[PDB]
């Protein structure tokens, strides 16, 4: 099978199964990792040696 | 006589090794046989000064 | 500017309980009458510092 | 610091 | 030119 | 006049140095006595 | 080159 | 073109501001400082390997051990014939001052001082003795007992 | 007694 | 007079890149045989 | 007069870390053979 | 130079 | 004693 | 070097 | 602090 | 930094 | 060409 | 041209 | 000691 | 006499190999047979100056 | 110099 | 009795 | 605190 | 930058 081009597609029955299990797992929408700037200031703040 | 050379030295004690294989450790004031009594331990120069005027150094072949 | 702890960029762990205020460890002081009490009002003569 | 180092 | 003790002594001017 | 007043400020100054050294001594002396009241229990190990 | 180094080491061993 | 020249000289003064002379003299300042740092004031205690006779008769005084901060003193126990005397058990008074470890079968206890000279005392129940061996530990003395061979008054399981 | 690294010509 | 310090800034932004480009050391690989 | 107390400040911001590294005494480690 | 008593006694000026 | 990288003609 | 040290140590012994 | 250390 | 490199 | 190269070479070789 | 002593030594003008 | 790329005729 | 060439040199010690294959390590002050007493270590020029005026360099087939 | 009870008694001036 | 660490010459 | 300690 | 290249 050659399904739709330029996208997550299944070439075979097994790949259809794999696509669906990704799909119900909601793996296509990963959780939001933090920012550069925000997490970054909080980082250099947290791991800095205090009182110096 | 028996000639000793420094085996190691730090501020205070200095460990020295003679030609007979004997190893000793010394302080500011100690009796060294033949050498008399040690006046000073110059650890950063690896130098021992004793009352008999002679000076204990690291051996030529180990310094 | 040197009298203010917040401007002491040095991370000083010294006596934090004796500072006059959060903005000055040592007070500048107030006018004092010639006798030696607080010159709150100009009407009484203010001569010294305290 | 001595000069005979 | 500086020795290990931290005290600095230098030559003045020498060319080869 | 000015000399008189800064001499008086210096005279008033020489009373609080003792109390600040006293406070520093509270910080030191309590820490020593707390070190000193500490007793640590003896430990026993039974052989194999 | 080496002249400066030699003058320097002499000046170092002369001044303790 | 000389703008290139003075700009380059200025940057070689900024990115590598530590001159090759300056890197080395900072080096030397480093080892002088941390050598005077690491240098133990006074003479260090002399490292000695000694041997004491342990008398357990009433009125006898407990044998002494000279120790030091962070150095290992190895106490090996021998009977009158000098043969090893394994340990039944031990009891350290104030192990907040002293850390002894001991492989559980041998006849050696190895002891490090943890605070500099405060002294303490130790009980060591040996194999065949109803009488425990009591030893006074003093750190920071003018000698350090790298080892001591203490000859207990009795006879052990090794004769 | 002498700390020679506390030394100066 | 602004030319010299603007020059120092741009050449230094380059030079930091070059020194980083030399500080790299790419570790060798070992490939076994069959 | 102020250079003095800044001096002393930097003295103590060195001396406190010296004293803290001197209370550090690390316990011996043991390795028993096979 | 400082001793182990804490009182700082120093030499004045000596060269070799 | 000499760090000759700290050298200069 | 050594002369400064020996003068120092003799001064320390002299002034206890 | 004595001098006969 | 010498001229006999 | 190489004249500049060897001239700079001898100039560096002569100045330490 | 620049040397490996770190000091720049150049020729003046040479062609070929 | 001569870097030919640093050449100028 | 016996010819040595520098097999390695850094600030301070210099490791020297001879025509007999013998290996040595030297410092500022070190007795070297034949050449005498080492005067200076020139690690960037690969050079060793000794008291006899002889200059010790990297081997010509090794430099 | 200080005793164990709390009272402080101190020698005036001596040298060795 | 004498606490000689608090010594004064 | 006595002197006969 | 040479001319005999």
């Amino acid at each position: 099978q050659s399904g739709q081009d330029s996208g997550l597609t299944a070439k075979s029955q097994a790949q259809q199964a794999l696509n669906f299990i990704r799909y119900a797992s909601a793996q296509v929408t990963p959780p939001s990792l933090p920012k550069l700037s925000a997490y970054s200031e909080l980082w250099n703040q947290a791991t800095a040696k205090p009182n110096s | 006589r028996i000639i000793y050379y420094i085996q190691a030295v730090i501020p205070g004690r200095a460990w020295l090794i003679g030609s007979n294989g004997s190893t000793l450790t010394v302080r500011e004031g100690s009796k060294i046989p033949g050498y008399g009594m040690v006046k000073l331990i110059d650890s950063l120069q690896g130098r021992i000064l004793t009352s008999s005027g002679q000076v204990i150094k690291f051996s030529q072949e180990d310094s | 500017v040197n009298n203010d702890p917040a401007f002491s960029t040095t991370t000083s762990t010294g006596n934090s309980k004796n500072d006059f205020s959060a903005i000055a460890k040592q007070q500048f002081g107030v006018p004092y009458k010639s006798s030696g009490e607080v010159c709150t009002e100009y009407q009484q003569v203010c001569q010294t510092w305290g | 610091p001595f000069g005979a180092d | 030119r500086v020795s290990i003790g931290g005290t600095v002594y230098t030559a003045k001017k020498y060319d080869d | 006049i000015l000399q008189k007043q800064n001499e008086q400020l210096a005279e008033q100054k020489y009373q609080q140095e003792i109390q600040q050294r006293t406070s520093d001594m509270l910080t030191a002396a309590t820490q020593l006595v707390q070190d000193w009241k500490q007793v640590e229990t003896q430990v026993y190990t039974e052989g194999t | 080159c080496t002249d400066a180094a030699l003058a320097a080491l002499e000046y170092h061993k002369s001044n303790a | 073109e000389v703008i290139d020249k003075k700009a380059f000289k200025d940057m070689t003064r900024n990115l590598y501001p530590l001159n090759p002379e300056q890197v080395v003299k900072l080096k030397q300042i480093y080892e002088t400082s941390e050598y005077a740092k690491a240098a133990t004031p006074g003479t260090p205690p002399k490292p000695t390997a000694t041997s004491q006779f342990v008398n357990l008769s009433p009125g006898s005084t407990p044998p002494v051990i000279r120790l030091s901060q962070g150095f290992v003193s190895s106490l090996v126990f021998l009977d009158s014939t000098g043969a090893p005397w394994p340990i039944a058990a031990y009891d350290l008074g104030d192990p907040s001052s002293f850390n002894i470890q001991w492989d559980k079968t041998s006849n050696t206890l190895m002891i490090q001082a943890t605070k500099l000279y405060n002294y303490g005392n130790l009980a060591v129940r040996l194999r065949g003795l109803n009488t425990p061996v009591m030893l006074t530990l003093i750190p920071g003395q003018k000698a350090v007992d790298y080892r001591v061979d203490l000859r207990v008054q009795g006879y052990g399981p090794n004769a | 007694c002498v700390s020679m690294i506390g030394g100066s010509r």
